[PDB]
């Protein structure tokens, strides 16, 4: 699935209502400066980020009203919606839970974490659920590799995860909540499960070591 | 003068600073293989079937895109070149269809010719291939895109010499593709001169479509006069039958282009 | 006399001394552990002083190349044509099996700062754009938050560190793409176009993002600039061997009893990387089947190599494999090899760019290929052709992504053929 | 004061909304030094 060419349908069109709010206007208004003059195309991906924050995804009207305000050739935003992944070109779920299935994150059995997910929601990978609450799809690498196996949900993190954690998470999601981030094991962070091995002394003062020419 | 001097498979010839490793080689009567390259577009670069070795070097550089050094041995029939060769025009033919016979460009095809002078002679690919849907930009060009080989011609041209950005590409990896991305016409003056530059039959003339084989055709060197510019034509005759028009390159006239009108 | 033996790194020695976060990560709590000391007076020593420091340490980059970061840093070191000059920081963390560049700006998001700081001086640039992976907004925000702390505190800025140097330092979030961590591709992402590698020439020290001279350098050899300043480029090259001194971040996962981040030095033993920090493989060493030491894009090694070789570049490459990211992802017996690697394959198709035609074209082939052996749906005379297959995408493509993925298919082949035979027999006989 | 290593100081990435990086971008802006200028307003002028 997941085509790369678009077709008029009633809900997503030229004609789709979109546009910036005023609040989203001024954030773009500073975008557009960290770049210099004359290259304000730069600004291409962080203000299709931005409308996709505003609206969810990205309907055809909302990729035309960027190339409006940043003077830019309509067909040169459709090529950078369909080369990053996280533009959402069809609408997505409330949560968009991303299972990663590397190898380091499939050694550590991240089939039963992707198992275990469908079965709570009852629903195959890519789909959406009939109350549009969540959207579950496979992904690469996370960047998490330690911390393997672990999924994110639109900006979050959530680590060491085991069939019933994450299970746990997703009724916590129904509900309303906020599921805090990081690793469900017993760690916080990269650091090894078993005790601690390194970095196990305070640490030196400033001014320690400096070489006498400095 | 400023000439730096390198040789082509040890012939010296002297060229100018920041001339290419493929213009080297023209000026000794040497052509490259190219499916990318188009002296009036800009250069791309991914195609990969330009790969020279250059003497005393570990690595095959692009010799449409490599600058030229002092001194540079070019090897351009060496071992390591021709299975350079070889294995990109195996890539190029994995995924493409068996459509010569009823494909437009069957007879004219840069694909087959150089898969005969450069390629291997039968296949070790065993897998499915790609298939891509057609995508409607007019009356005039037809596009049949499972034959694309991704190559940017026409979205170079489009952007440079017609200056109308709406030709791209969409997506990546081995799904990408070359369009649109939406139902739009690729309507200019100098539409139809995307047929040509288009190596392959991705992009062929909807008029002409299926009427005539290249080798049955007479080419007659004429003037064009459906404006005063008078671009340089070859018409093309069959049994004393105009069957489609050609452009001529004249330098100082129309380059290698013509209008619409024209065509 | 020189040392034979390399691991036990004191902690006085390790550079990033808030790697797990358990102090406090902002302005007051780097600057009690050194950071954003003395750093005036470091930029007013000069370009070449800095750059003499790096260059005398033995630096390479830790982006997985792996050059000498001394001679690169020094192709800015050039008189300005009328052209601003740039300091682009590579931190899309995308490579498989990574994690040691998230837990730098997340937890040591000022080191990182002053980097660029120190970097930008030395190369003459007026200003850092920092490409922090899409997936990574949780961490980009921390890394904001300490850029406009330092902003408030003259630390950048308008007469940085009260130097009369102004360097200016900014944030941008790639959409998410592996293949935008290549230093060119990476380069266009910031002008806005796709991310599609560049052919070279130009290097980008002469044509870079937008145009101007640029230089792309890893978060991890970045952050670490500072400190060789301040310490020494003497005390730096004291650790690792010849031509690969320093301290390298590892990241173990896979068949571990505990996965972890460690700092470590550079010529560490394999074996004693492992079982020290890691606590063994799974099921003790002997369960230990093979083991990708620099993250993915380089082959994997069998276990009888992996009891004598040492962890840095030289050493490795000895062993026809590559320390790359330093990203150690080890495999045991119950490990299923060739499922393995071929998810590996699977994993560049998808990110594979698709601009030119080997990796575009091959890449997808090797990918259909590997599925076929998993199943055992082959035969043997395929495992020469899909060696050949991959020596054609190696060399003839515009990036190294796709020699990146013609290496992984090597290994397998060149440690684990039997396995693959084996496989097509089972096959062959059940479908009988 | 007191050095203790086994409490996780990181504890202000659990509340961040869908537009705290945007923000503290817009907030970098004052600080910012004026940009370079190409000469013209883009590649297309
Ligand atoms: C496909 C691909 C992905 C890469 N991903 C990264 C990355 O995530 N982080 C990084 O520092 N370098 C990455 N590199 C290497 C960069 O291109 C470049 O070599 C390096 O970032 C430059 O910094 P260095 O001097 O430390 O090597 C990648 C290269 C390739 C081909
Ligand atoms: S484009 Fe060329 S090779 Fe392909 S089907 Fe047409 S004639 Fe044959
Ligand atoms: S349609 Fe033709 S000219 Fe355009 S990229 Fe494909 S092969 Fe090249
Ligand atoms: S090797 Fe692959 S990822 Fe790299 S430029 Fe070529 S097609 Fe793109
Ligand atoms: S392999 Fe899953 S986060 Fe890296
Ligand atoms: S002609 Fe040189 S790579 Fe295409
Ligand atoms: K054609």
């Amino acid at each position: 699935g997941a085509l790369f060419v678009h077709r008029d349908t009633p809900e997503n069109n030229p004609e789709t209502p979109f546009d910036f709010t005023p609040e989203n206007y001024k954030r773009i208004e500073a975008i557009v400066k960290n770049y210099p003059e004359g290259h304000k195309a730069a600004a291409v991906l962080p203000v299709l980020d931005l409308a996709q924050r505003q609206n969810g995804w990205l309907p055809i009207s909302a990729m035309n009203k960027v190339a409006e305000i940043l003077q830019v050739p309509p067909m040169r935003v459709y090529e950078v919606a369909t080369f990053y992944t996280m533009y959402n070109r069809k609408p997505v779920g409330k949560y968009h839970i991303q299972v990663c299935t590397t190898t380091p994150c499939m050694l550590r059995n991240s089939d039963s974490i992707l198992e275990a997910i469908q079965k709570k929601l009852g629903i195959k990978v890519g789909e959406t659920t009939p109350d549009k609450l969540f959207t579950l799809i496979e992904v690469e690498c996370l960047g998490a590799c330690v911390n393997a196996p672990m999924v994110q949900i639109n900006d979050n993190y959530y680590e060491d995860l085991t069939p019933k954690d994450i299970e746990e998470i997703i009724d916590e999601l129904k509900a309303g909540k906020i599921p805090k981030p990081g690793p469900r094991s017993g760690r916080f962070s990269c650091e090894p499960a078993g005790g601690l091995t390194s970095l196990t002394e305070p640490p030196k003062g400033p001014g320690f070591g400096v070489q006498a020419g400095l | 003068s400023n000439l730096i001097e390198v040789f082509v498979d040890g012939q010296s010839v002297m060229v100018e600073p920041g001339t290419t490793v493929l213009q080297a080689c023209e000026k000794v009567g040497m052509q490259i293989p190219r499916f990318c390259y188009h002296e009036r577009l800009s250069v791309a670069g991914n195609c990969r079937m330009c790969l020279v070795e250059i003497e005393k070097a570990p690595k095959v550089v692009a010799a449409c895109a490599m600058p030229v050094m002092k001194g540079w041995n070019i090897l351009t029939n060496s071992e390591k070149t021709k299975k350079a060769r070889e294995g990109v025009m195996e890539f190029l033919l994995a995924n493409h269809p068996l459509d010569c016979p009823i494909c437009d460009q069957g007879g004219e095809c840069d694909l087959q010719d150089q898969s005969m002078m450069f390629g291997s002679d039968r296949s070790r690919f065993l897998e499915g291939k790609r298939a891509v849907e057609d995508k409607n930009i007019g009356p005039l060009v037809k596009t049949i895109m499972t034959r694309c080989i991704q190559c940017t011609r026409c979205i170079r041209f489009a952007s440079e010499i017609a200056g109308v950005d709406d030709l791209g590409t969409t997506g990546r990896g081995n799904d990408m593709q070359v369009g649109t991305y939406i139902e739009k016409m690729f309507m200019s003056e100098l539409s139809g001169n995307i047929i040509d530059i288009c190596p392959v039959g991705a992009l062929t003339s909807k008029p002409y479509a299926f009427t005539a084989r290249p080798w049955e055709t007479r080419k007659t060197e004429s003037i064009d006069v459906m404006d005063a510019v008078g671009s340089n034509i070859v018409v093309s005759t069959r049994t004393g039958e105009v069957m489609r028009i050609l452009p001529r390159m004249h330098e100082d006239i129309n380059e290698e282009w013509i209008s619409d009108k024209t065509r | 006399p020189k040392k034979t033996s390399f691991g036990s790194l004191k902690d006085e020695d390790r550079i990033f001394t808030n790697l797990y976060g358990r102090h406090d990560w902002r302005l007051k709590g780097a600057q009690s552990r050194g950071d954003w000391y003395k750093t005036k007076e470091i930029l007013l020593k000069g370009p070449d002083w800095i750059l003499g420091e790096v260059k005398t340490s033995g630096l390479r980059g830790r982006g997985g190349a792996g050059f000498p970061t001394g001679l690169k840093w020094s192709f800015m070191n050039k008189p300005s044509d009328g052209r601003p000059k740039y300091l682009v920081v590579n931190a899309d963390e995308g490579e498989p099996g990574t994690c040691k560049d998230r837990e730098i700006i997340r937890h040591d998001p000022h080191k990182l700062v002053e980097g660029c700081l120190v970097g930008g001086r030395a190369m003459g640039a007026r200003a850092a754009y920092i490409y922090i992976r899409g997936e990574f907004y949780n961490e980009a925000s921390n890394l904001q938050v300490a850029i406009r702390e330092a902003y408030e505190a003259g630390l950048i800025g308008k007469n940085a560190c009260g130097s009369g140097y102004d360097f200016d330092v900014f944030v941008v979030r790639g959409a998410g793409a592996y293949i935008c961590g290549e230093e060119t591709a990476l380069i266009e992402s910031i002008e806005g176009k796709q991310g599609k590698p560049r052919l070279k020439p130009p290097f980008p020290a002469d044509v870079g993002v937008f145009g101007c001279p640029t230089t792309v350098a890893n978060v991890e050899t970045v952050a670490v600039s500072p400190t060789i300043c301040r310490r020494g480029g003497a005390w730096f090259a004291s650790f690792g061997r010849e031509r690969n001194s320093g301290t390298k971040l590892f990241n173990i996962s896979g068949h571990v009893n505990n996965p972890c981040t460690v700092e470590e030095e550079m010529s560490v033993p394999l074996k004693e990387l492992i079982e020290k920090h890691a606590g063994g493989v799974t099921g003790g060493w002997d369960n230990l089947l093979a083991v990708i030491p620099g993250g993915s894009s380089t082959p994997l090694i069998p276990k009888s190599v992996c009891e004598t070789v040492l962890m840095d570049f030289d050493a490795l490459i000895q062993a026809q494999t590559g320390l790359g990211t330093a990203a150690v992802i080890v495999m045991d017996r119950s490990t299923d090899i060739v499922k393995a690697i071929a998810r590996l394959i699977e994993f560049y198709k998808h990110e594979s760019c698709g601009q030119c035609t080997p990796c575009r074209e091959g890449v997808d082939w090797m990918n259909k290929v590997m599925a076929r052996f998993v199943r055992g749906d082959a035969r043997p005379a395929e495992i020469d052709s899909l060696w050949e297959i991959s020596k054609q995408i190696e060399g003839h493509t515009i990036c190294a992504l796709g020699d990146g993925a013609a290496w992984p298919v090597q290994g397998l082949i060149r440690h684990f053929r039997p396995e693959l035979e084996e496989r097509m027999q089972q096959f062959a006989q059940q479908h009988q | 004061e007191p050095f203790d290593n086994t409490t996780y100081k990181n504890l202000q990435h659990h509340d961040y909304s869908t537009y705290t990086f945007l923000d503290l971008n817009l907030d970098l802006s004052k600080f910012r030094m004026p940009q370079p200028s190409s000469g013209r307003e883009s590649p297309r002028h």
